[PDB]
């Protein structure tokens, strides 16, 4: 039994229980809004709607943003597993999570990836699926860099079973020759800035469309 | 009596805290009144723009907003599953009304002022009596959420709106249905009934030797219709997102419309033409009004603005 | 001795040595570089970098960026300590920290900024300094809502001694009556968004360019 | 043989992954270097924008770049302190040269093309021999930082330029100086001589019964001096931020500029009036060029794009 694919709220260790409260927020979202689209996952998910690309990109697609920053497959398990999945069905769902996974090795991820995607599909069957890769991190090459791209080697094997699920692994010029990541494309050579979601978010849209454009009778 | 539909917009009113929903224009005062997901029911002023004064009391999200012919007593809706009557001696709630099982998305004082109707995710339209805060009557009818409800000038009919694809124009009398409007390709969020102006037939007028309503939807359509035959009449082929507001002009050589492509249009069924656009927000226009006297259109959007236009 | 100014940069946990890239890319930005004022201090400071706004107020000003997220004032005082305030020669230098300073009582936390303010007056005493003071956090009332008001309580009366500072405790309407923090306002309840670092940056701009048009032969 | 300095930009380069630090004409192909803080130097391609080669091997950021005359050797300068001779048969590297003890900020080839000239932090200007690398003089100066350093189109002068907010004029044979011009307020980034244009005179030309150079400072305002005399002559009073570059056209009709006011102005030093302004770029301008011939002009700047301007 994989522990990265156990379900399993963060505990607030720090006072202002500010984990709880986002997940409230999305619950209650849930509950009188009614998207097309459904981003879930972490800080990458959530920081993209800060940006101004997600006014520009999803917006009109009527899309909703679960995010929360620093969340690990378990806590997005339980998150959808206690109610950021229902009353709404959202034409298309992006997954994004994994790259916080830090405790797990690189196949329990997938495996937590996947648990998730299983149960997306379970409780929206009429969803179609996109799971963006994880992104390389760090300014000089590491352990991680290593990892997220195993993650994302699994999981192009591993998707195509299990029903209306694709891999969208971009590749932005996020590392050059000399294996260096810009702090033009991740400020903090983890977390995107408004350049570097531009080379994400592009191909994402373009791909989202591709799937809406394909049945809208929901 | 021709009229003006358009410039750069003459006042923005910022205040809510979220998302506005529902923009309307009092019947005789020089003031018009906004709701929100606030919830909150806020008041302006529209030849001044000022925050006149707040009305609190809901819990969930305020959804419509509909004065009574005298501009006295103020409906509102809720997610909270309520509908509230408001006081405009100014201030004080007066009814709280109980029914609806769901969220409650459309509400209007019906014109012989001694009843109200809404609407809901229930799948319902509930009218209730105005001075007992009674339910009278149910319409059970559309399989799925029922999103807008308006009166016929005459009082005598219903026009109902929802996620079925469907409208449906009921008898208040009978609860029988005299007509189902089918042919929308997604849900409808819009109805408007026609006024003085039953002349717009000339547009298409033959067959061999009645009454109107527009219907907004997700399809980026408009569509015209009448109730008689069954027929829509028209489709206004839009702009690019679902659809959200519409409108006869004060006469009839106009319809104004909203929605998500964050844009407030008029056409000219003076045959199909869109005579104009303007770009009124940042984010999805929700709602619109005209008003019937004076030269001003307001418009609401997610934006959480108020925008005023001349 | 008080913990909170005991300087300490922070070990990598994670793998992909991050920190100290970071750190790094300042010191090297202040070997060459030469600004008339400079932001240092924790995410607040950060994350001001990747809004629209910083780049119409602050870009022309000729300006620094310093911030790290999640530093606390032990870490944000060694980086200063060790070379991040070496060869330039700011006008203006705004601190931003603390309001990650979890384990250290408020009294403490001040204790550190003063720090903070004293290393920086000593190394750099040409510089006029703002502090700003630190922002509410959570949905709902907390504790550390609490904890944060109190650290600026003791700031506003221990920093008009020390020279050349002040603390700017900006209020834009982060709290309303029900005493509740719009998401729009706080994305996540502790971080701005574009909305609200507007809030915040047009009074420190304002001041800025005030004490910058104060003295300019430098 | 009038000229067009203006339209909107024709041609939008990317590709570097930085700061452009220095943009620059070949003296006889159709083609145009750039330096960024890259490390690099890149070859496009004017008429056509082609990201021709890319020229690796300094360590640090390259800050000046130079042409010699026939354009077959190309200098340029870095933050490691070295100043790479490069071979423009096309690619290799010959020299590199070192004695600097700080950041180099910009170096010329002398018209007879037997020395470089350098300027550092060093606080110090150094001549080398072209041919073996050597450190030849070195002038000391300035009490601070040495930004710029350009010859005399004769060859015989040398003009400095620094953070002690003066520029200098050196003998480059005795090394005296000639001139210390004064009356800059704050650091002075730029400078460039006048050429076939002495009859600029015109604008103040009495007195009773000469060379001449510009400085560009943080100022926000560009000076323009007669040596002989070290009279400033006039003070163009324009745009908004440091001034980064500064030009005479190749008649002397005007005087083109660039500035961290993401901006290239065109001044007409007749009537001191500023005739045209073009926001040029996203972030600053570090750097502009005219050419001697045909119509363009080239800019560098933060936003790490070089734009070619008809």
């Amino acid at each position: 039994s994989n522990p990265a694919a156990i379900p399993h709220a963060a505990e607030d260790i720090q006072g202002d229980d500010r984990w709880m409260s986002q997940h409230n927020r999305f619950v209650l979202d849930c509950k009188d809004k009614e998207p097309d689209v459904l981003f879930v996952g972490d800080s990458m998910v959530q920081l993209m709607q800060q940006y101004e690309i997600w006014r520009e990109l999803f917006s009109p697609l009527h899309a909703l943003n679960f995010g929360i920053g620093g969340d690990t497959t378990r806590h997005v398990l339980w998150r959808l597993k206690n109610g950021e999945l229902e009353n709404i069905k959202p034409k298309v769902i992006v997954v994004w999570v994994g790259t916080n996974n830090h405790e797990n090795t690189a196949e329990e991820v997938a495996g937590g990836i996947e648990a998730i995607v299983q149960l997306i599909n379970t409780r929206q069957p009429q969803a179609k699926i996109i799971v963006l890769g994880l992104l390389p991190r760090g300014e000089k090459p590491n352990p991680l860099r290593q990892k997220n791209a195993k993650v994302n080697q699994l999981l192009k094997v591993s998707l195509p079973k299990l029903a209306n699920v694709q891999l969208l692994d971009t590749d932005g010029g996020f590392v050059h020759s000399d294996g260096a990541i810009s702090c033009h494309d991740m400020f903090d050579f983890l977390h995107l800035t408004g350049g570097g979601y531009a080379k994400i978010c592009k191909p994402l849209h373009e791909l989202i469309m591709q799937l809406l454009e394909e049945t809208p009778e929901e | 009596k021709e009229w003006i539909p358009r410039p750069p917009e003459k006042y923005a009113l910022s205040g809510h805290r979220s998302p506005v929903t529902r923009v309307i224009f009092h019947p005789v005062f020089s003031v018009m009144v906004s709701a929100s997901e606030d919830a909150t029911i806020k008041v302006w002023d529209y030849e001044t723009g000022d925050f006149e004064r707040t009305l609190k009391g809901h819990t969930d999200s305020v959804q419509d907003i509909s004065f009574d012919h005298s501009g006295k007593l103020l409906a509102s809706c809720s997610a909270d599953m309520t509908i509230k009557l408001w006081d405009f001696q100014g201030f004080e709630c007066i009814r709280t009304m109980h029914g609806h099982d769901h969220n409650v998305s459309s509400v209007s004082i019906m014109p012989n002022g001694d009843h109200i109707v809404s609407a809901s995710r229930d799948k319902t339209i509930k009218m209730w009596e105005v001075q007992t805060g009674y339910c009278v009557k149910t319409f059970t009818g559309h399989r799925e959420w029922v999103r807008m409800v308006r009166p016929n000038q005459d009082g005598t009919l219903i026009a109902s709106c929802s996620n079925d694809q469907t409208v449906r124009v009921w008898v208040v009398a009978t609860k029988e249905c005299k007509a189902e409007l089918r042919e929308h390709r997604h849900v409808v969020e819009c109805i408007s009934w026609a006024p003085e102006s039953s002349y717009s037939s000339i547009s298409e007028a033959t067959g061999s030797e009645g009454p109107f309503l527009l219907s907004g939807s997700r399809d980026k359509t408009i569509k015209m219709w009448d109730v008689s035959t069954g027929m829509c009449l028209m489709t206004l082929v839009g702009h690019d997102n679902w659809v959200r507001g519409v409108l006869f002009h004060s006469g009839g050589k106009f319809i104004l419309s909203c929605a998500d492509d964050k844009t407030l249009r008029v056409w000219d069924y003076k045959n199909k033409r869109c005579m104009k656009t303007l770009n009124a927000h940042e984010h999805f226009v929700t709602s619109l009004d005209f008003h019937k006297t004076a030269p001003y259109v307001v418009t609401g959007s997610v934006d959480q603005t108020v925008k005023v236009w001349e």
